[PDB]
RNA sequence: AGGGAACCCACUA
């Protein structure tokens, strides 16, 4: 899975039981990208 | 034969505005085609969107609905195209629908304005109608913000939303000197004179008519750019005699069923 | 302990006993709804497709309650549960065997809320008993219950943001007495004042006062517009108030179609002048100050909330003690749907320029005021 | 059932177009739950392709 | 200056002395219900409840209090064309007839976002909670939802659209062939909408611990409760199309109808001078001045400006019915107000 | 020898109403020839004005005793 | 003025004194409201 | 948050403008110069360039998740 | 000299402006 | 936050115009409401309310 | 939530009648019209249009709910003359005056751009 | 086909 770090905003895989951290500045606030499923609006 | 012979007097037309009058005919015709104005004529707009990347501070669906109210140049073109719902195909086709793309990545430290000319159609003839002033924005991007989406727009009328309405500003009057006293002003010297007023600047009011009845309109029709101003009455006289040819064939249904 | 079980408001007896949640109940934000008579609500169909009614089933019915269970629980014209006679449930919101859906006389269905059904509709505080009472249930498509607008008086609603309560009755004995006892029309005379709970109101009054003014004359179109929303018009055009030069219709004549019967009544206007009746203009009124209706029809004078409104011995308090209930409902309905229909050629609003006196008052309100700020300090040096 | 959870497309009637997700399909009618509004509606399955 | 005495909420009231004191007191209450922007960095927070408006604006007739509000910066409120008239009885006893077609273009339209947090503890070796993606026969007391939209991780991806029978987040703990039981979190029922963003952190005891935002698109419907700065507050009756709504000579319909009824006895005449100057205001281009105690501003000098304008001076225009095209016998009080929607969705 | 009123009271109509609905429903026999009625509160209600419905309306005196009023013997008002 | 006669009208805008004043006197309708639904309240429930 | 694409009231196109407008304040030009020399004369649509509150610009300074 | 009565509105908002670069609205927490 | 300017708390996703003046309590934000009460070490003579005291000072 | 879709205002669903013909019995010589999926744009055009003829003693319409899309036409004729026939006179004349203010549109937009 | 209680605060009519 792809975590997206808080301040530096580089892409992080971590496996599951794997404690949230970033592998490059160590911030521990990360979020998931954005779905690959497909999402339509009406334009309404 | 109680038929109408109402007749036409263009007093202005630009690429965006038509002032005509129409006399001789009833309030109710004349209410009717302001109404189809807005309500009935066909154009083409954005209804289907789907985003593939949206990095910018504004969400999905505000871009969607931003998407929506860009017009597209509907001319000669919504005519020979088919309604999403009757038209046979799975999901979309040329034959009822127009799509455009958008990508647009920020890559400089200046803010990036995705606008209407960043919206690519297939069709080169519908295209957003301050791309054929300035462009529509859209959205603004900072560094490493994205919009990446795919949109299909169909044909539709402004009774179903109002992204598919053409016009900007109806006007429409009637009786610009208050002669049939459809409306009763309490202080007539208070109010100010129409564009239309033939009366002179001592008068207030015309003197009432008991025999009158509304019998010259006018109109000025301004295009939010889908359609040409004439067009847009066009469409709408064509509109209104087809609702009533298709009234009147279910009515000869419904009395030969009976 | 177990005396703080029992006792408070909050306790068993009196938060769980005297008064206690119940099933079969919706609450949602009221809007206005002029075209619903006195005895309909408006009601979601997200409301009517969750609060079922159990109807037993017979052969009679068994047909259309067939249909309601094939339709199921998804599509809202249809039924939540079967019933049998033992007394097991069916849930047809798992999609079961067709087995299962199989209707015997002697069963329930329990059908979705449809038009017509009869519900005790509700406002909180209930101060007094026309604060809970019975409607006939509309289907209409937008999530707020509605409400036509003469009901809101004895509710004492307003629709500022009020949530108000609908509560179905769920067997044949209490949909009857409901539908007997505590409907909106059998509500509309109060037994605490002998007068009526609800009269015309706002809108519907404001241009009932400007339709029996003496100078309104409504020509042919119009007037065929108007009898277009008289539900209780037999169908004949009257004659003119007037043939030639052009044939106009006053609304006077208008609301004579609209008064149900042969109601005599006689009222005044709120601008009535004290000194008419001892005049010799009294029974031809200068300014259409006296309200005549004999025989059903308005003769002469302005309505307003004195003939119109809640006050005993008005035009719906005597429609309803010499017409009954359903009549009186159904005036009440015509008046609305007239009258706000005329209001479209009318109009009615309120502007800042009338709330602006001539500059000749404005003097004389401010020397009124100058004079008594003098007095007041003649007083002062009087007392002093 | 095999189309509940499904990502569905309608394909015919006055949906057509609208992307959607199966909360509930019968053998006649599915309950597709909308991706561009607040509602579910209940179309016919053969008015539905999957995605 | 004497309009110093007033607090915050009614510092934005323009023409406070103009109104009756209790219609003060009810918009200094119903202002914080107003929905704006509440902060500029709302897309970082996960708070539980927020109101976004799609087009905040600043009024067209401001107090000078406002500047030291910053109001202009996070406004909260749509200037309307609000017309006061009696227009098929939809706007009785406290209601508001909206244009449909300006809500379908953007008109006081909103997000709302949810939050909900859950954090993966560890009770003991016997209970220990964990974010997964639950499986039919491991997990005992599964809610026969759809399980699908989560991802490996337990956890929804934001995009992807959700609705009350819906689990954002999986968790399961340890039961002591059910080797667990879910005691996952769903959203709220009668609730729906787009998960907006999923942040995965740790808290202050170590254990993993998730916030999720779903946004839902608020559009006003009838029902939904909307309020001038005067203390007028009312529902939404019915929208009408821009074809329905009674139009000017030159074509403008108003965006909100509100009844003539709700002025007399609420006295809220500053209601009627914030339409005279906004109109001034949107004819000439200013942003009217309405400090309570201003001499250099009265209603004379409003109405003088407006005349200035080719308009009516006390703000009356000639409406046409929008059903038949006739002309209305009372010309209607019809210019810009500013109105804002409450939280109050119905 | 009957003193109470001999008019049916509006909670006697609904009670009786309802009851008669019920049964109705519930598959009794009805008195009166109905056309094209579906509902049971109608065909309750048109058997109530035909004097028709087969129901005693046991009146409780405040004393302990009762009259037994036949819905025929009643005065249907309302 | 001092005692709180309001000279002006709606229309005319209050002067800040009778501005203070008015609310001071509007003030007291909202108090009785909210202090007389408990006590109209309870004398309800003992009347019933 | 940013410049609305339709005039509410009528659908006039004030979503090109906002720009444009701005360009004109800068030009030293009043407002309602600046609103009639945009072509907006509905006091409607000047309500739409006047009243606006560019917020997007107040977004822009937080720098983007990505 | 002093401030002129015509002069006097715009002056008495500028103070008042110079009170809130000052203090701001949260001065008192 | 102390002294920041606008760009500075840009930069650590802070509002500007947020005007601080609240607490952070397990990541809710609370807010003091200012308590009134009777001022300290100051006489106020009272007539109680038909008690056994006719006047009453306090401090 | 209870949001009725926008093609509901225009769009007859399966099993849906345009237009259904109602004689009434209060009156000889009247007809009901409930025309669904309309609105007062073709209401307001035939009860004027109908108004104008001399054989039609009452033509009125009306919208039962502006929730609803509905149209009940209300149409009474003279003796000698039926409502139905009296509607689809109304209508021919309609389309007749809408075809001749069509041409006549296009000659004149013709002519101003001509010169 | 449904594992919380209590208290506090805010608010709606
Ligand atoms: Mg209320
Ligand atoms: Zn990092
Ligand atoms: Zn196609
Ligand atoms: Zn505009």
């Amino acid at each position: 899975m792809i975590y997206i770090c808080g301040e530096c905003h580089t892409e992080n895989e971590i496996k599951s039981r794997d404690p949230i951290r970033c592998r490059e500045c160590g911030y521990r606030i990360m979020y998931k990208k954005r779905t690959k499923r497909l999402v339509v609006f009406d334009a309404r | 034969p109680y038929a109408n012979q109402p007749t036409v007097r263009i007093t202005e037309l630009t690429d965006e505005n038509v002032k005509f009058i129409i006399e001789n005919t009833d309030l109710a015709v004349a209410n009717s085609i302001r109404r189809v104005f807005i309500a009935e004529v066909p154009i083409i707009a954005i209804d289907w969107v789907q985003i593939d990347a949206n990095s910018s501070v504004l969400h999905d669906e505000f871009i969607a609905h931003r998407l929506g109210l860009i017009p597209l140049t509907s001319d000669d073109i919504v005519d020979k195209l088919q309604y999403s719902r009757d038209c046979t195909c799975e999901e979309f086709c040329p034959e009822c629908s127009v799509e455009f793309t958008l990508d647009v990545r920020c890559n400089e430290d200046q803010t990036r304005h995705v606008t209407s000319r960043d919206l690519i159609s297939n069709s080169p003839r519908v295209i957003p109608v301050t791309s054929r002033q300035d462009d529509i924005l859209i959205v603004k991007l900072r560094k490493g913000q994205e919009l990446r989406l795919r949109a299909y727009a169909k044909k539709g009328f402004g009774k179903e939303h109002a992204k598919w309405n053409p016009t900007a500003g109806v006007a429409f009057e009637y009786d610009p000197d208050n002669a049939l006293r459809h409306t009763v002003y309490p202080k007539p010297e208070e109010w100010p004179k129409s564009e239309y007023s033939e009366l002179d600047e001592d008068e207030s009011q015309a003197p009432y008519d008991p025999n009158g009845k509304p019998e010259r309109f006018y109109y000025n029709v301004e295009s939010c750019g889908s359609l040409r101003p004439e067009t847009i009455v066009l469409s709408a006289l064509s509109g209104l005699k087809k609702k009533l040819s298709d009234l009147q064939t279910q009515l000869s249904h419904e009395i030969q069923s009976d | 302990s177990l005396k703080q079980r029992l006792k408070g408001k909050e306790g068993r007896v009196r938060g769980n006993l005297m008064g206690k949640r119940v099933d079969f109940s919706a609450r949602t934000v009221i809007t206005p709804d002029p075209n619903l008579s006195i005895d309909q609500v408006g009601v979601p169909r997200s409301i009517a497709a969750n609060m079922t009614f159990a109807e037993i089933v017979t052969p009679f019915n068994i047909d259309r309650l067939q249909e309601l269970v094939r339709r199921g629980n998804s599509q809202y014209p249809g039924a939540k549960y079967i019933i049998r006679d033992n007394g097991d449930r069916i849930d047809l919101r798992f999609h079961p065997k067709p087995s299962d859906l199989h209707l015997q006389t002697g069963y329930k269905v329990e059908r979705h809320m449809c038009d017509g059904d009869i519900v005790i509709f509700n406002r909180q505080p209930t101060l007094h008993k026309m604060s809970m009472m019975g409607h006939r249930v509309r289907i209409l498509p937008w999530s707020t219950f509605r409400l036509n607008l003469s009901v809101t008086t004895p509710y004492n609603a307003d629709f500022d943001g009020d949530e108000m309560n609908l509560h179905l009755p769920q067997s044949l004995e209490t949909r009857a007495e409901i539908q007997e006892l505590a409907m909106v029309p059998r509500m509309i005379v109060t037994p605490q004042s002998n007068r009526p709970v609800m009269g015309i109101v706002q809108d519907t009054l404001t241009a009932v006062r400007k339709f029996t003014k003496r100078d309104v004359f409504l020509e042919r179109g119009e007037v065929m517009n108007l009898l277009m929303f008289l539900s209780t018009w037999d169908g004949k055009v009257p004659q003119p108030a007037i043939l030639k030069p052009r044939p106009l219709w006053t609304g006077k004549q208008i609301f004579s179609l609209i008064i149900p019967g042969h109601i005599n009544c006689i009222r005044t206007h709120s601008t009535h002048p004290d000194d008419e009746d001892s005049g010799p203009y009294k029974h031809i009124s200068p300014g259409d100050t006296k309200v005549v209706v004999e025989n059903g029809e308005l003769i002469m004078g302005i309505l307003c909330k004195k003939s119109l409104g809640t006050s005993a011995g008005s035009l719906v308090h005597i429609s309803y003690l010499e017409m009954g209930h359903d009549i009186t409902r159904l005036f009440y309905s015509n008046i609305q749907t007239v009258i706000n229909n005329w209001l479209l050629i009318e109009g009615h609003t309120i502007g800042i320029g009338d709330s602006i006196a001539d500059s000749k008052t404005y003097q004389d309100i401010q020397n009124t005021i100058k004079k008594a700020k003098q007095d007041v300090i003649e007083v002062i040096e009087k007392a002093h | 059932n095999e189309l509940i959870g499904q990502t569905v497309r309608i394909s015919q009637g006055p949906y057509k177009g609208y992307i959607g997700v199966v909360k509930d399909a019968t053998e006649s009618t599915a309950r597709v739950e909308l991706h561009s509004t607040c509602q579910t509606i209940s179309v016919d399955r053969q008015r539905l392709t999957t995605v | 200056h004497p309009s110093m005495i007033l607090g915050v909420c009614a510092s934005i009231i323009p023409f406070p002395d103009h109104n009756q004191s209790p219609r003060n007191t009810y918009q200094s209450a119903m202002g914080k219900q107003a929905m704006g922007v509440y902060i500029t960095n709302f897309h970082v927070r996960m708070d539980t409840l927020a109101h976004v408006l799609y087009y905040p604006q600043k009024p067209l007739v401001t107090t000078r209090s406002m500047e030291y509000l910053r109001f202009r910066e996070l406004p909260a409120g749509i200037n309307s064309i609000v017309a006061i008239a009696s227009y098929t009885g939809y706007n009785q006893e406290d209601s508001v007839i909206m244009n449909r077609s300006a809500v379908d273009r953007g008109f006081f339209r909103s997000v709302f976002y949810r939050s909900y947090k859950e954090q993966e503890s560890k009770k003991g070796f016997d209970q220990e909670e964990v974010f997964e993606k639950p499986t039919r026969e491991t997990c005992q007391g599964m809610r026969h939802a759809i399980y699908d939209k989560l991802d490996d991780d337990g956890l929804i991806a934001p995009g992807v659209r959700v609705s009350g029978d819906d689990v954002i987040i999986g968790k399961t703990v340890t039961l002591p062939r059910y080797t667990k039981r879910d005691c996952s979190t769903f959203l709220r029922t009668s609730e729906t909408g787009i998960v907006d963003q999923v942040m995965v952190t740790l808290n202050q005891e170590g254990y993993k611990f998730c916030k999720i935002r779903v946004r839902s698109v608020r559009i006003p419907q009838i029902g939904d409760k909307f309020a001038s700065r005067h203390g007028q507050k009312g529902t939404c009756g019915i929208q009408y199309r821009q074809e329905d709504m009674p139009f000017t000579c030159e074509g403008i319909t108003p965006d909100i109808i509100i009844n003539p009824h709700a002025i007399p006895s609420r006295m809220t005449i500053g209601h009627l001078i914030e339409c005279l100057q906004g109109k001034v205001s949107a004819n000439k281009g200013e942003i009217g001045d309405a400090t309570p105690f201003n001499d250099a501003v009265n209603v004379q000098k409003i109405s003088n400006l407006l005349s200035d304008y080719g308009y009516h001076l006390r703000g009356n225009e000639v409406l046409y019915n929008g059903f038949t095209g006739r002309k209305i016998t009372s010309q209607i009080f019809i210019g810009p107000t500013y109105y804002q929607r409450l939280k109050h969705m119905v | 020898k009957r003193i109470t009123t001999p008019y049916m009271t509006k909670y006697e109509r609904a009670r009786v109403l309802g009851t008669r609905a019920l049964q109705i429903a519930m598959c009794a026999p009805v008195m009166v020839e109905l056309e094209g009625e579906t509902d049971p509160l109608l065909i309750a209600m048109k058997e109530l004005k035909a004097r028709k419905i087969p129901i005693i309306i046991r009146r409780y005196l405040p004393d302990g005793s009762y009259e037994d009023w036949g819905v025929d013997e009643l005065i249907i008002s309302d | 003025e001092s005692r709180g006669f309001v000279e002006n009208s709606y229309l005319a805008g209050l002067t800040p004194t009778e501005f203070f004043f008015h609310a001071m006197g509007g003030r007291e309708g909202l108090i009785d409201t909210a202090v007389k639904t408990a006590e109209t309240g309870y004398i309800q429930r003992r009347l019933i | 948050m940013i410049i609305p694409v339709r005039c509410f009231t009528c659908g006039k196109i004030v979503g090109n403008k906002w720009e444009a407008y701005l360009g004109l304040l800068q030009a030293e030009y009043t407002e309602g110069d600046a609103l009639d020399a945009l072509g907006l004369k509905r006091y409607c649509c000047r309500r739409m360039l006047l009243a606006h509150v560019d917020l997007i610009e107040k977004l822009l300074n937080y720098a983007p998740l990505e | 000299d002093e401030i002129t009565p015509d002069l006097w509105q715009e002056a008495c908002w500028i103070v008042i402006s110079s009170y809130f670069d000052e203090k701001g609205l949260v001065r008192q927490q | 936050l102390n002294g920041l300017t606008d760009r500075d708390l840009c930069e650590l996703n802070e509002c500007p115009l947020d005007p601080g003046g609240y607490f952070i309590i397990n990541g809710s934000e609370k807010v003091l409401i200012a308590q009134e009460k009777m001022a300290t070490n100051t006489v106020y003579v009272f007539a109680k309310k038909d008690s056994k005291y006719a006047y009453t000072g306090e401090c | 939530m209870n949001a009725p879709p926008a093609f509901e205002s225009f769009l007859l669903f399966e099993g849906e009648k345009k237009i259904t013909i109602n004689k009434d019995t209060k009156v000889p010589n009247a007809c009901l019209f409930t025309i669904n999926k309309e609105d007062h744009t073709l209401g307001n055009i035939i009860k004027s249009q109908l108004l104008k003829d001399p054989q039609v003693l009452f033509a009125g319409y009306k919208v039962p709910h502006p929730l609803e899309h509905k149209i009940i036409i209300r149409v009474q004729t003279t003796p000698d003359y039926s409502p139905q026939e009296a509607f689809t006179n109304a209508i021919t004349d309609l389309i007749s005056e809408l075809s001749l203010l069509e041409e006549r549109f296009r000659v004149a937009i013709k002519d101003k751009q001509e010169g």
